[PDB]
């Protein structure tokens, strides 16, 4: 249902990212989501898409580059900061069985900025 | 198909 | 609101007596949709009375169709006692072969 | 050759006291009942009401059947949450109810979308033409139609009117067709009723039709006697057909100068009675 | 900082020990409550949703046994017991039950 292959990154600053994200679903409706984790533990909501949606979101530079026909999600960091140092996550609402909110996490891909 | 009601 | 209840009560087919029927109640516009509708036969209670789903229609209120099958007989009379909260007393109506 | 529609009919009932909410959903193509769903029942299914639509596979009966559960939990909520809306007691019952779906043209082509809420009977909110706004009835409404601005309800609304009511829509039609589109033409006939007076009456029966659209009229050489003219309002037989009469109080020995006029879509060419 | 307030913020659990987390919303604008898990690998799963007060449910995973409450309209509780490792538990808050964001609260690292 949501998988995001590449385990980690490392890049200097000023440069642009794009963190892969493909998903399975079988609904006609479906929204997808892009999470980011500091070192703390803080889990940060980032982006959204909805699958309705005809256009990519853009939010700060943060960018969605959405491919419906691919069922892919990347999510697209322009010209870095040391502050995007962290873990990045993707997720689709997935529910079930009376599950009301659950969402569904790849597994996150690891960032890093050198100064 | 019914749509998927939220609430008010 | 307090939608007061239409009743109409008739029969499947024609009415030809010694011939089995259905008899059916039709209750509508009435709301809330909980109500007590039984049929009569010469004024005692008719045992098994079969219900049919609730529903609502775009004015929200609610209608319900209830039947009993019957043999119209020259003396017999039916009829429909309904019991609903925007009414004082039970609405009775009964049963008319030409109607 | 026209228009059609798909609309979902929910309800909610609390009754404190006894247990939970009463919930039922009833799915209607062209004013027909083909799918019901009721909480008060043994193990609650999305149930088929009309024959032809058993060809959905399993699939179909669970996946709805899970929307209706979650839908219901949706229900339960806003029934909780009204009653703090407008300050009411815990101890009494209340009803929502919410009429949603969509009207399409010949053209397979979306036409009206619809999505209606009454609290108690009497209108609450409601999505406007356009597809994008609401309409509140009052103050209690204006504050779900802010938190649905907010979210952009309307527009997850709106999609599911343009794509899923609409494909699901021409599916259904697909395969109740037959049934979907029958017609049966009324059966019609005058009777005689007099009570020993200087007058009669003139009752015109038209029964065992389908669809229950129908138009009587009793006629006056030419004169359609639209407020001289008693008549029941249509009711179901009972059997998938429908019911209807209209009568007319006329002067014993002019019977055969007054006309009924049966308007029905199975009839090749409008019918037109006297008494016999 | 969030909508949300965990308490606590760690907790070491000992052996054959239970432990209650809670979580408190903060702005009523996001009824929707639920638990969420992330393991030591880091993967979150998705464990309740309560959006009434008395809701109540318990669950079993590899790992962790779980007994979820929704106490208040903005108090969420947890039990957590048979933990065999550690791992860190999320409160989140939505709007409404279709379609709208989940935001996370800070969480609750439980340590073995």
């Amino acid at each position: 249902k949501v998988t995001q292959t590449q385990t980690s990154i490392s890049v200097m600053e000023k440069t642009t990212v794009t963190m892969d994200c493909v998903y399975e679903t079988q609904d006609s409706s479906y929204f997808l989501f892009w999470y980011k984790q500091t070192a703390s533990g803080e889990i940060v909501f980032l982006i959204r898409q909805d699958s309705y949606k005809k256009e990519n979101a853009t939010v700060g530079h943060y960018s969605l580059n959405f491919q419906k026909p691919k069922s892919s999600i990347g999510l697209i960091i322009t010209a870095t900061q040391i502050e995007d140092s962290a873990v990045y996550f993707c997720a689709m609402r997935g529910d079930y069985g009376g599950s009301g909110n659950k969402l569904i996490f790849g597994t996150g891909t690891l960032l890093s900025v050198k100064p | 198909i019914n749509f998927d009601f939220n609430t008010i | 609101i307090q939608k007061t209840p239409q009743i109409q009560v008739y029969s499947r087919h024609p009415p030809e007596n010694g011939k089995p029927n259905i008899l059916n109640c039709y209750v509508t516009q009435f709301h809330p949709p909980h109500i007590e509708i039984q049929m009569l036969k010469n004024g005692k209670k008719i045992p098994k009375v079969e219900m049919s789903d609730m529903s609502f229609s775009k004015d929200w209120s609610f209608y319900i169709l209830a039947h009993t099958e019957f043999t119209p007989t020259e003396t017999d009379t039916y009829a429909c006692r309904v019991k609903h909260d925007s009414m004082a007393e039970p609405k009775t109506v009964y049963w008319d072969r030409d109607m | 050759m026209g228009p059609h529609s798909l609309r979902y009919f929910v309800t909610a009932v609390s009754r404190p006291g006894l247990g939970e909410p009463r919930y039922m959903e009833v799915g209607y193509v062209d004013d027909t009942e083909f799918v019901r769903f009721d909480s008060d029942a043994e193990n609650p299914r999305y149930e088929p009401r009309a024959r032809w639509m058993e060809q959905e596979g399993p699939e179909y009966w669970e996946r709805e059947t899970q929307k209706a559960k979650g839908n219901e939990q949706s229900f339960r909520v806003d029934l909780r949450t009204l009653l703090g809306y407008y300050n009411q007691s815990k101890g009494g019952s209340h009803t929502i109810q919410v009429i949603s779906g969509c009207e399409v043209g010949s053209d397979g082509r979306l036409l009206r979308g619809y999505q209606q809420y009454a609290y108690d009977g009497c209108d609450y909110i409601a999505l406007n033409e356009d597809l994008k706004t609401w309409t509140a009835a009052d103050m209690a409404a204006l504050i779900t139609k802010h938190k649905w601005e907010q979210a952009g309800e309307a527009e997850r609304l709106r999609a599911y009117l343009e794509g899923t009511c609409v494909e699901w829509l021409r599916r259904y039609l697909k395969n109740g067709n037959a049934t979907l589109l029958r017609t049966d033409s009324p059966k019609a006939h005058v009777t005689h009723h007099s009570r020993p007076e200087d007058k009669v009456t003139l009752r015109c029966w038209a029964l065992g039709f389908y669809p229950a659209d129908i138009t009587l009229t009793w006629q006056l050489n030419g004169e359609e006697l639209i407020q001289d003219m008693e008549l029941v309002e249509t009711r179901p037989a009972g059997d998938g057909t429908f019911q209807k009469w209209a009568s007319v109080v006329v002067p014993l020995g002019k019977e055969q100068y007054y006309t009924c006029h049966v308007y029905h879509q199975g009839l090749p060419e409008p019918l037109t009675l006297r008494w016999e | 900082v969030t909508l949300l307030e965990q308490n606590p913020r760690w907790r070491l659990v000992p052996r054959g020990q239970a432990v209650n987390l809670r979580c408190i919303l903060k702005n009523s604008q996001y009824p929707w409550m639920s638990w969420y898990q992330q393991d030591l690998q880091k993967q979150l799963q998705w464990l309740f949703t309560l959006r009434s007060p008395g809701d109540k449910e318990v669950k079993s995973l590899p790992g962790a046994d779980y007994l979820a409450t929704r106490v208040t309209d903005t108090e969420l509780r947890l039990q957590v017991a048979n933990m065999s490792q550690g791992r860190t538990l999320y409160c989140t808050c939505s709007a409404d039950r279709v379609g709208n964001t989940l935001y996370f609260g800070e969480g609750s690292r439980l340590i073995v």
